[PDB]
């Protein structure tokens, strides 16, 4: 039921300022027993699930934010309200970053 | 510090 998983931190908004959260994290996509698809973020130290968003095809895109040199930053963009959530890849190698991005989009928008 | 996304 865990379709996609990868190490990544999240970010926080205070006022109008986006600040990366340094917590070790895991982004994952889980299909639940009702067949719904959840985009989740959990704290890898505590096991605390902080983000849990039910996403249907065409609701979202997940994309690299290429202009940031200080991390491998990705954005989960919602059509609804132009809402954005930022994540930053935490695997020590970058080899699988684009693959993880591809699989997020696949399972949210065009699953097997 | 060491950077926003650095430990």
């Amino acid at each position: 039921k865990y379709l996609v998983e990868f190490r990544a931190g999240k970010m926080s908004l205070k006022g109008t300022t986006v600040t990366p959260d340094k917590r070790k994290g895991l982004v994952y996509i889980q299909q639940t027993d009702d067949s719904l698809i959840h985009f989740c973020w959990k704290d890898r130290t505590s096991g605390n699930v902080e983000d849990d968003l039910i996403i249907f095809p065409d609701d979202c895109e997940f994309k690299r934010v290429p202009q940031c040199p200080s991390g491998r930053v990705y954005v989960l963009k919602f059509k609804a309200g132009s809402k954005r959530l930022f994540f930053w890849m935490q695997e020590p190698k970058t080899d699988q970053d684009e693959e993880h991005c591809r699989k997020v989009n696949e399972y949210l928008n065009n699953p097997p | 510090g060491p950077g926003s996304m650095t430990t």
